[PDB]
RNA sequence: UUGGCGGAAAGGCCUUGGGUGCUUGCUGGCGAAUUGCAAUGUCAUUUUGCGUGGGGAUAAAUCAUUUGUAUACGACUUAGA
RNA sequence: GCCCUGAAAAUGGAUGGCGCUCAAGCGUGUUACCUAUACUCUACCGUCAGGGUUGAUGCCCUGACGAGUAGGCAGGCGUGGAGGUCAGUGACGAAGCCUAGACCGUAAGGUCGGGUCGAACGGCCUCUAGUGCAGAUCUUGGUGGUAGUAGCAAAUA
RNA sequence: AAGCUCGUAUCAGUUUUAUGAG
RNA sequence: GGAAUACUGCCAGCUGGGACUGAGGACUGCGACGUAAGUCAAGGAUGCUGGCAUAAUGGUUAUAUGCCGCCCGUCUUGAAA
RNA sequence: GAAAUUGUUGAAAGGGAAGGGCAUUUGAUCAGACA
């Protein structure tokens, strides 16, 4: 129950990890650039780990969208949730993750009624 | 009768490659009984099925499939280019494969 | 288009066999070959004799037993040659080699099997007449294997044991032969003479 | 790969914006803006560029 | 194969014995019953909440070796929480 | 508030598609496939099997009958590429299909396909037992032999 | 079931007699459908599992102790109901 | 023209290997074939340029481009604290931490679920800085392999 | 990187013609 | 003497098979077939049909296979050396 | 109550290193969309 969209196109699904982060545990798998002059994944060799760039660039009549199709907007109260009350086919609200259960069941309640996707629907409240 | 066959045997022979780098995109077949390029023009755009068993059953059967078809002729000995829907898994080097004679011409 | 090719290693060039037999398994085809003591390859009988000591010449210097193994016998010369040609450290490599079984003479089961010729390795049709060639059986005895006389022996035997098969296989194609030409005059028979048999 | 024969992704600049954040000024040259692209008139354009010039190249007369 | 006996395979007898052996023992774990069921299956947990505590909580109020222990101060705020949600179903 | 609310949203009307210009002319089937002819199924239940063509229909695909009293294929829809057409034809004049098309398939034993099977049928066979061995050729079923070659088979 | 032969890794080849099924060598009569227009559409030997059962056979090795033809330790080589 | 000799040391080894002799050698001719981040066409990203337009540093149309060290310019990501705001989140569990689970960004990063935990903390517009680490025989603390290892044999028991 | 200009303006690791050298 | 054929070139000649792609999203334009109303392959794919409806496609993770991949930083042309 | 480092359990791989890239098989495991 989205807005039709093309089919979503990843050029790229893989994570981009640093260079030597499988090799050391001092070394995050967060992205950095080789500044080295001699550095071969730098340089571009062949069989070296692939880099970020923009070509990369996902199309922007599909960026940020879910695989529902919706654009995905956090929410706190019902206030906040209200705001999607004309964009129904183009945005589903989250939860945000401080919520208390008590007040996650006033804001699905809330949702259901004004036909607002709710991405997490389930966190909080086992039954 | 003693033969049910409706396909053609077909061997795995490896990915497009140059000497350094392969494709894994693209397979090459050996069809048997083809020797040329335009004897192997009649298999293009046939489906091709590669075969294969597994222990654990899913949805009622140990044989699964992967299926492709034939794209183009290759070299002058008769091989064929292939692009199955899952890229063929390397290990299958040199095994089987079985060429429909569907879509059909005749 | 067999299951299981046997090839029938005498009169056979080593090198271009070789070649087809490394392609035929990495294709996937198992091959037997048989009689790898009548082997041949091109050029003088000193000159494959000078080859082989040079290979014999190559070892690890340090300890012998790490180095270069020279396995003298026939159907181990023709392996060497194959593997050459495999890529051998590889597991796709091993699982064509784990195709192959190359033995001298014919022993059992594969005597009473088809034997098949590789007319491209064939020395007959290869080489131009009057040049020298060398047989593997002969120079596996020169530089050290000890098993000539026996597998010569034991082929004897094979072939007066062959030779009376053929002869009642012979005598049985004559029989049959005869009684099908006596058909041939029928109905039948001219209607499958009309679409071709 | 091709021979350039001039510099690629070079921009042609010539002070498309002001620099100042005068909410004033810059309704003036959005007023300027419609009326330089909507009259081809030579005197609109010469106000909306002078609209762009920084303070040392505006002076007093 | 090895160079002590080139016409015995050695590397294709080691995988259809791999191969084997694997398959018997997935077949084993299964037949334990340490597989998840399939995902339409009615004890399948797919697109819920998944959580060793209420898994373990309502298992002991159901009534080997495992390192899944829920302790007393989760157990509470479990036995509370459950108290809440029963509230709010009456008053519903 | 959790997030800030975007200045600007996109529109939730739906835009229509353009008019398209691809019309729907009539499929031209293959020149060898011709009604009467005798035909070999490549896939399905009945593949194999040698039956007659009798019709084209509206949704591109060929009736066929078996005849079912001679290898027990009733009045089916086939997909024209997944027969080969051979050389043998029966005459067909004599058997009436007009009231066989798509409606006539459609799921949603009768004893209608059941009577109109055998009305069918016993022109088939008046036809048939014409050729020799034509009724032991549609009988016997298709496969490859060792060594055919259907690059180079005559069918 | 009768007989013969095969040791190169024989493990297979040939043969006697009767019994029991099929035979498309030829002529007939019934059946097939709905897997819905394709989806490998599953078809071939062996089975360290079990239940039925009629038959066959009721061992060793190691530690510990012990010898010194052996020995850094292992190992080796002896002995003991 | 091709072939042989026309000098060679010293671990075992090399037309890359196998090997090849009417070649798989040498000279030449004719075709076919294989495949680069190159060339052609299409889509997508970004940059630049030219236009149109009474959320206008936005929207739309069109074309062409994209190597890069020292260096330069621009747009962004994250952290401690400050002013304003969301009458924001929180004992129906703040922050932190663990996670074979989920999603968004080319990326810096962001977001959600589960577990643990127990009292506070965020989004946005701005202000401010002791604001981001793999290295410095860096500093302080903690811990491995070496390893149940070397050894614990002077002074008669 | 900024301004003032001009923009059939300013030109060009090229040829041509004429005229030198070799 | 009279033909043919090769070779090379041209056709706004006809026609069979295969592969990849389907961007755009009311209309507007240039055209074509028709006396005409209209239609079309003409400023970018539609129509018809089946199966499944969940781990089936897909993702993640542990590995296997083919091919590729030397250890970073610094400093010196340059560095495995 | 993090990391280095360690124990147990479960799963896996291993013929003179391991790690990484593209692609897929296998096993495990998982979300969305379900009128
Ligand atoms: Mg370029
Ligand atoms: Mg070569
Ligand atoms: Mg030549
Ligand atoms: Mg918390
Ligand atoms: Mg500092
Ligand atoms: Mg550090
Ligand atoms: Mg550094
Ligand atoms: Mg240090
Ligand atoms: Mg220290
Ligand atoms: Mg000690
Ligand atoms: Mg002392
Ligand atoms: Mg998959
Ligand atoms: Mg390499
Ligand atoms: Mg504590
Ligand atoms: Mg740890």
């Amino acid at each position: 129950a989205s807005l039709p969209h093309p089919k979503i196109v990843k050029k790229h699904t893989k994570k981009f990890k640093r260079h030597h982060s499988d090799r050391y545990h001092r070394v995050a798998e967060n992205w950095r650039k080789q500044k080295g002059i001699d550095s071969v994944v730098r340089r571009r060799f062949r069989g070296n780990i692939s880099q970020p760039k923009i070509g990369y660039g996902s199309n922007k009549k599909t960026k940020f969208l879910s695989p529902s199709g919706h654009k995905t907007f956090l929410v706190a109260n019902v206030k906040d949730l209200e705001t999607l009350t004309m964009h129904t086919k183009t945005y589903a609200a989250e939860i945000a993750h401080n919520i208390s259960a008590k007040n996650r069941v006033v804001i699905l309640a809330r949702a259901k009624a004004l036909g607002i996707k709710v991405t997490n629907p389930k966190g909080r409240l086992a039954l | 009768a003693e033969s049910h066959r409706l396909y053609v045997k077909g061997k795995h022979l490896s990915y497009q490659r140059s000497k350094r780098v392969n494709n894994p995109n693209v397979s090459l077949i050996k069809i048997e009984g083809v020797a040329t390029p335009q004897d192997a023009q009649f298999y293009l755009g046939k489906r091709i099925a590669y075969v294969y068993r597994a222990s654990k059953e899913v949805r009622g059967s140990k044989i699964r499939v992967m299926w492709g078809k034939v794209t183009r002729t290759h070299g002058n000995s008769g091989v064929v280019r292939a692009t199955f829907r899952n890229n063929l898994p390397a290990k299958t080097f040199g095994a089987s494969v079985r060429i429909f004679l569907y879509p059909s011409n005749i | 288009v067999e299951p299981v090719v046997v090839i029938d290693g005498k009169g056979h060039l080593v090198g271009r066999l070789a070649s087809v037999v490394a392609k035929q398994l990495l294709n996937g085809q198992k091959i037997v070959v048989v009689r790898a003591e009548e082997l041949n390859i091109s050029g003088e009988f000193f000159r494959n004799k000078l080859k082989y000591h040079d290979f014999l010449r190559k070892a690890t210097a340090f300890n012998k037993t790490r180095g270069p193994f020279h396995f003298r016998a026939p159907s181990r010369i023709f392996y060497k040659a194959l593997r050459g040609m495999v890529s051998h450290k590889t597991a796709r490599g091993k699982a064509a080699l784990e195709r192959l079984k190359v033995f001298e003479g014919i022993p059992p089961p594969y005597d009473k099997k088809k034997r098949v010729v590789v007319p491209q390795a064939l020395r007959v049709l290869r080489l131009k007449p009057g040049r020298k060639y060398t047989t593997l059986g002969k120079l596996s005895t020169s530089v050290g294997w000890k098993y000539e006389d026996v597998v010569a022996k034991l082929e004897a035997k094979r072939k007066v044991s062959s030779a009376e098969y053929y002869a009642k296989k012979r005598a049985f194609t004559k029989k049959v032969a005869s009684a099908n030409a006596t058909a041939a005059e029928s109905d039948v028979a001219k209607q499958l003479a009309a679409l071709g048999y | 790969g091709i021979d350039h024969t001039s510099k690629q992704h070079k921009r042609s600049g010539h002070r498309t914006a002001p620099k100042s954040d005068n909410v004033y000024l810059k309704l003036l040259v959005k007023l300027y803006t419609f009326l330089a692209r909507r009259t081809d008139a030579p005197f609109n354009k010469v106000v909306l560029k002078a609209l762009f010039l920084s303070k040392i190249n505006r002076p007093p007369v | 194969p090895s160079k002590n006996s080139i016409n015995r395979p050695k590397l294709t007898s080691n995988l259809h014995h791999k191969v084997h052996s694997l398959n018997k023992k997935r077949a084993q774990r299964e037949r334990a019953g340490l597989l998840k069921p399939a995902r339409s299956s009615v004890n399948s947990k797919s697109g819920e909440i998944k959580s060793v505590a209420l898994d373990l909580y309502f298992q002991n109020k159901k009534n080997s070796i495992t390192t899944r222990t829920l302790s007393k101060k989760r157990a509470k705020k479990i036995e509370r929480n459950l108290k809440y949600a029963t509230q709010r179903k009456l008053l519903v | 508030s959790a997030q800030k609310a975007p200045k600007w949203y996109p529109s939730e009307d739906v835009a229509a598609l353009k008019k398209t210009r691809k019309a729907a002319r009539p499929q031209k089937l293959r020149a060898s496939l011709v009604p009467g002819t005798v035909l070999i199924l490549l896939a399905g239940r009945f593949r194999g099997k040698r039956v007659v063509y009798l019709k084209h229909l509206e949704d591109n695909t060929l009736l066929i009958s078996g005849p079912f009293k001679v290898n027990g294929v009733p009045l089916r829809r086939v997909n024209a590429r997944y027969v080969i057409a051979t050389s043998t034809k029966v005459s067909v004049e004599g058997v009436n299909v007009e009231k066989f098309n798509v409606e006539y398939f459609a799921k949603e034993i009768k004893a209608e396909r059941v009577e109109d099977q055998k009305v069918v049928d016993k022109a088939l066979i008046a036809e048939i037992k014409k050729t020799p061995l034509l009724k032991q050729y549609l009988s016997a079923s298709f496969s490859l032999k060792n060594g055919d070659k259907p690059h180079m088979l005559k069918f």
